[PDB]
């Protein structure tokens, strides 16, 4: 069976990339007719980003100079030009015109966990209905092959455009094959430009150094592929024949040397000896109707009948290996099938709870590590983009200048999914032991709540100035 | 190793035999031609009194049910080493792509394969309606004479007695022998396609050219046929009555070209007689696990690992198109 | 059995668009004959949009200078306007005249989930019953292919007109077919008016780029068609064969070499040794009544008999199997079936509010995925007209005109399915703590209650009031 | 098995329509047969409508500027109004003078439930014993076919006129079949009056777009049906052939070829050999009386018996068959067998409110959609007909009129079934809970108690009263 899928012994770059387009295709079967891919992107969806990835802006006020006040105030105004700007209800901020903020992520981080890396790239957008002129373009990871699909060379490796240490100056786009009849034709593509605009946002995790490809998933997904294939097969197998029953006709006759001499005389010259036992039976099935059911006995004359002696009888034991290879390849793969597809047995509380914080905490770590990568560089090309339409006032105290701190200036983090419910009493005494020690934060706060402290307590004005004026009790 | 989908072609041109007179296909999940098998004919006259309903009525078991059909399977090889048809200045930039130039270049084979399955398939069906024979036949394969049945009133010869030639050019109207031919024809004969010189001696008769329209006076969509298959099928116009065609269709052998019709012959026939395009099995073990036994036609794109480690376009067929009534046509060698 | 479904190794969108209607036809077949579809689109239905999907106007009013309470009172001027366009009660808001905004939402969510898109038009009504001209007609999904049918092209795209970087100009709309004798002839639909008007509303969920389908059901679905089948069979030839029975008659005679002989002989010119055993049987079964029970014996003269030797005996296993293979697809598909389909079986307190707050999310990730867009279409298009009419109006101090900032003014959020219930106890210790801690707003409370607080405000003022006047206790 | 039950491939409205009759008069047969049809609509009554449907009119002050005291005075005169009109006890509010607003809603769910589709009409009753002259006749769905019986046309579709958009202009009514004698004819009715009125209420739910007939019920019902026979007749079967018992004779004698060479001889010519051998057999069971039991063992003269080995012997597996297929069609169809019919096992506390609470919520849904189109329809005609006879007075200030605000004006809820219990303890926390923060106001509370806060505060005003005059404690 390892035949039909071959590891090579080195390093796991050179061991990938030459078998790059089978294993991704492969991928891509699996992914096509299975549903667990689907489930996975989805639960990985809702729990990076979930409804929404809000942008908080922390310019480096500390080290800067900059007063905190002011930096909160000046993150006011890009907080509100960001949000302003990422609602565009048209669809309009892609350069294709048909994906939101929303999508910009969710392509994003899919292709990212599919393939392994991510290709974004900042276009100036001509369309005049926004004021900012820069959409961002996703690009496929087809298209990254060397010029004209040429093999893997000194420094264009894969369609990257490289020197000798490694690193990675532009990259060789094939034209885009749909419809299926397009040619491919390769450009060239610088990572950034030299004063540190973002343009080909190229984000991946590579395993070791001089990687330049993410990680893969049917490399560990062969296994349910023929699993799946085994049991199908095998209980059809089971179905069909818990019942197959022969239907054949014996008699006594059979008088060993009588037979076999009256069998010879046949062979012979005695055929006539056949044809006439051939026509009494023929007569006797005929007088008869030899019939079992609701069905005709298929016609047997005597002397012959299937021998339907069967293998061994054991269990076939499938059960227990496949609840072993479930649990198995389940925390691999890393998300648990107990809710992959969401068993109930003998599942308990301290399961249950421990499971969610730590699958939670892991997601955590996954959104922390896939996600802020995308953010940032979007953000910095949105910010640069606001300075220089002075959309957004830059301090006037600035210790470095935009273009040399785009990093302290562009500062910022993002909050994933929603509130976390599990079982409302832990999070219940958790809020209240830290609202009672003073063990939270706003930042930490507002992280673990998805809120905004700022908004909660003026709408905690407004909440008690209406019931007060109403009559209510604040 | 292309899908076996990439089988587009959306060209059905056969010269107007298996798509007018051989409509009716059979393909089979069994191996031989079992005439008793296909219905035919139904007996179609009797009924019952006003009582009560009579027996079963079957297919009449056809008294011959075995004949090897012609499982045809050619291949070739879509090597990526030639420059292909180059269509005028479509982009060659993607023949360049080894990807295109491989798809086209199987589009390419497999049209070649199904044209030649079609042409031997034509010189199976002019064989059948010129004498009712059919030689299935090929080396390390024994020769098995398919027989409809044509009668020797169907092959009444025209050099017998007095030949068109050996007759008057001016004054003789050879639509005496059409007539002739045609009420032993069990039908009526509405196209009168000849070979070119046939048509050439028969129209050396001044009656004849008087006697024809030229005219399109257009019939039915014999007209379109030709327009659609402008190659071999001439329809030189009507001699008032009846059709007047000529094919000159030609077949290219191993080393050389000819004709497929001979010297100077004639079918007289209807344009509605039937035919059978009974086919058997397909034995190609994807054929067999898809359900693909019972079929016309399958292709399928394939490599080879080892000694001849390529690629190649494979096509495999069986057919053993035959004539319902050899009687329907009167076979007729000219002067 | 991988022969009557085959899946091609390309990327998904050209691996389903050639077997389009193919995969399509057979959801169709899958989702009329079994009733797995009906239940889970009317749970999405009931989970996503509930009773009824609440609109509510947010404009930019920070980023726009608008005063936050002229934004709300102008809030409330549209959504009375807005309820009470939408409560028409003669179904007339709809071309076809059959189908209120409710249905709306249903049929366009319900198309959205099984081809993955929806297709709205904004047309002109000129029904005079209404203030509001426009209506909103439906276009179905087979509709849409290359003028006459014709295959995928270079830009015309199985019906979408496009450019070569994919922006869906407009498309081929094919003529109904119903009834089922009505031919096809396709019509451009431009996607949107360059104004920014909302008239081809094309929802769908891309899974990557250049995709211009959504997902389908029956591609993970023909297993359910090919296990209830095997197991309806398996179970029927294990009932019919229970106590399948053969009555047949032996007997002792069969002296080998004799009968052999006497066969033989029959055979070449003694046929009345057997016409004279025939006969004497026959009387034997007429003279005996040979009979077993209510039914008579099938004759059968001596020495033949049916040999039902069976096949294997041990257990079907389709028992876990089947458990296995539902909880599988269950958490596949996405809908837990231990309510697809009802099972009680040892499931536990964490059991269920676990699973039911992480499905209850994850269907809130589904709403806001595919609920929102045309939620926000519809109500952009129906405030453009509002605008058009004068019915509401805008604020006087615009920082952008309407029409450039459709997106800033037409802010909008909306409300799903009703309040939550599951537990109880769960959600009142919830309430409680946020009500004494302040950790809810106005809008994340009215969220979580599916209530209004300007309406519970106001009621709670009149409940006093009327307790007071009564003389009962506020 | 799947010939006697045949889906075409195609669209849904396209694959019923033609198969329409069959499909119908199989579900009238198992609706008939068949008790499970009576326990789900007799369960889809108790839970939608329940005791009684109440009116609640809620015109829209706010938008039509309307006081909402005057509002609620207006309503409180339509609603005593509406309800002394619907109280009649002749049961004469219908044209068959045979069912009161109670059974109108009953049979109009019942049919909407059953066909998908409803038919009520609004005819001029003559009967003067009531102020209102409006009567609403319900309208079999037999009666709707093409003129005379025709198939499907361009624009008449079984049995409905429509133009090219759909738009449903009339109806063929065909003459009533009872007595199963009278001919039909086809009569034109027009779905509504242009001026709004109501006049042919024909209320469905479309699956799609142009779809014209509702949801059946045996098109997922085939499968019990041939679940309950086999299961029926492998009990039949198991139970008669426990103990099947064959009582033939046998003997020793059988000398082989002694034995064939008397058969042959008597074949030939010596049958006194057979004759004076039955006379001793014959003798032989005179003398012993040859009796096992209570009866005679049958007349078997030596050398013939049955044979009566069996098929295989392993566990029928129709219980785990039947409780997972039970299970599955259960929460298919939608209402749990826990209670279709009634299982207690392994159902815990969890369980069973969960289940409880779900199931609620979604015949909640079921109402709100199936409930209010009639409701809303009826209140229609019959206040128009009050404004016609000048019963309730509409407001003066009147923004619109009421022939062009119906649905303004017109606007009202309904409510279904009485107050929920399930637990106890869970509703009275919720009660108190909502009781303490205000969190319920005035109208969801009458809907989550079934009772109304005018008439609960004035019976309290009484209890205080009454218990301070008696001497009772308030």
């Amino acid at each position: 069976q390892l035949r039909s899928w071959n590891p090579p012994s080195e390093s796991v770059d050179a061991a990938l990339l030459p078998n790059f387009t089978r294993g991704n295709a492969r991928a891509d079967d699996l992914v096509r007719n299975n549903g667990y891919a689907a489930n996975a992107i989805q639960l990985h969806q809702d729990h990076i980003v979930g409804s929404f990835f809000r942008l908080s802006h922390r310019p480096s006020w500390r080290y800067l100079g900059i007063g905190e006040e002011e930096a909160r105030a000046f993150s006011r105004e890009v907080e509100a030009a960001w949000k302003e700007f990422a609602e565009d209800d048209c669809c309009c901020i892609d350069v294709e015109r048909k994906r939101t903020f929303t999508m910009m992520i969710r392509e994003g981080v899919a292709m990212h966990a599919f393939n392994g890396e991510l290709f974004v790239q900042a276009t100036w957008d001509t369309s005049s209905s926004r004021l900012f002129r820069t959409q961002f373009r996703m690009v496929s990871p087809k298209r990254i092959s060397n010029p004209n699909n040429t093999g893997d060379s000194r420094n264009c490796r894969a369609g990257v455009q490289i020197n000798d240490s490694g690193a990675a100056l532009g990259y060789y786009v094939s034209e885009d094959g749909y419809p299926g009849w397009m040619p491919q034709k390769w450009t060239w593509i610088p990572r950034e430009l030299p004063g540190g605009r973002a343009s080909f946002i190229h984000v991946f995790e590579p395993v070791e150094d001089g990687q330049t490809r993410g990680a893969n998933v049917f490399y560990s997904v062969m296994e349910q592929m023929k699993m799946l294939d085994t049991l199908q097969n095998t209980q059809l197998q089971s179905a069909i024949v818990k019942a197959m029953y022969a239907a054949t006709i014996e008699s006594e006759l059979d008088t060993q040397s009588a037979m076999d001499f009256i069998l010879g005389a046949n062979s012979q010259e005695q055929r006539e000896r056949l044809t006439g036992w051939i026509g009494e039976i023929a007569a006797y099935y005929a007088a008869a109707p030899v019939r079992l059911g609701g069905a005709k006995v298929p016609h047997l004359m005597p002397g012959d009948s299937l021998n339907l002696q069967t293998a061994q009888d054991t269990d076939n034991g499938y059960s227990v290996f496949e609840q072993s290879l479930l649990r198995y390849i389940a925390a691999g793969l890393g998300v648990s099938y107990e809710q992959l597809s969401r068993n109930y047995a003998q599942m308990s509380y301290s399961t249950a709870r421990a499971s969610a914080n730590e699958s939670w905490a892991y997601f955590m770590g996954r959104r922390k590590f896939v996600a802020s990568r995308q953010a940032s560089q979007m953000f910095l090309c949105w910010l640069e983009e606001a300075i220089v339409r002075r959309v957004v006032t830059l301090p006037s105290k600035a210790r470095f200048s935009f273009q040399e701190a785009r990093s302290a200036w562009g500062n910022c983090d993002w909050i994933g999914s929603g509130r976390m419910a599990i079982d409302g009493l832990k999070e219940v005494q958790e809020a209240v032991m830290l609202i009672e020690a003073g063990l939270s934060t706003y930042e930490k706060e507002c992280a673990k709540r998805g809120d905004d402290y700022q908004e909660i307590f003026a709408q905690q004005v407004r909440e008690t100035m209406e019931r007060r004026a109403a009559g209510l009790k604040p | 190793a292309q899908l076996l989908a990439a089988n587009e072609q959306k060209f059905k041109f056969d010269p107007l035999f298996l798509r007018l007179f051989f409509r009716e296909s059979y393909p089979f999940t069994t191996e031989k031609v079992y005439l008793s098998q296909i219905p035919g004919l139904v007996n179609m006259a009797l009924y019952v009194s006003p009582i009560v309903s009579g027996e079963v009525i079957r297919s009449r078991g056809g008294s011959t049910s075995e004949f090897t059909p012609g499982y045809v399977k050619p291949k070739h090889e879509v090597n990526p080493q030639m420059t292909l048809r180059r269509l005028p200045d479509e982009d060659p930039q993607n023949l360049a792509d080894p990807a295109y130039r491989r798809r086209r270049i199987i589009m390419q084979n497999m049209r070649d394969e199904e044209l030649a399955i079609a042409q031997v398939e034509e010189m199976q069906a002019v064989s059948a309606v010129l004498k009712g024979k059919y030689t299935m036949t090929g080396e390390a394969f024994d020769p098995v004479e398919v027989d409809m049945g044509r009668s020797e009133e169907n092959n009444i010869t025209q050099s017998g007695g007095t030949e068109w030639s050996k007759r008057d050019k001016s004054t003789y109207d050879p639509t005496d022998d059409i007539e002739a031919y045609a009420l032993n024809a069990s039908g009526v004969v509405n196209i009168i396609v000849f070979d070119p010189k046939g048509w050439a001696l028969f129209r050396s008769f001044k009656a004849v050219k008087e006697k024809l329209d030229t005219r399109r006076g257009s019939n039915s969509e014999l007209e379109t046929a030709v327009k659609d298959l402008g190659k071999a099928v001439s329809y030189k116009g009507m001699y008032g009555d009846v059709a007047i065609v000529v094919y000159s269709g030609q077949y290219v052998e191993n080393g050389v070209k000819k004709n497929f019709l001979p010297d100077n012959t004639m079918v007289l026939g209807n344009t509605q007689a039937r035919g059978l395009r009974t086919y058997g099995c397909i034995q190609d073990a994807d054929a067999q696990r898809e359900g693909i036994n019972a079929s016309a036609r399958y292709p399928k794109n394939w490599v080879t690992t080892g000694d001849p480690a390529r690629e190649f376009t494979m096509i495999q067929s069986a057919p053993l198109m035959l004539l319902a009534d050899p009687d329907e046509f009167v076979s007729v060698q000219l002067a």
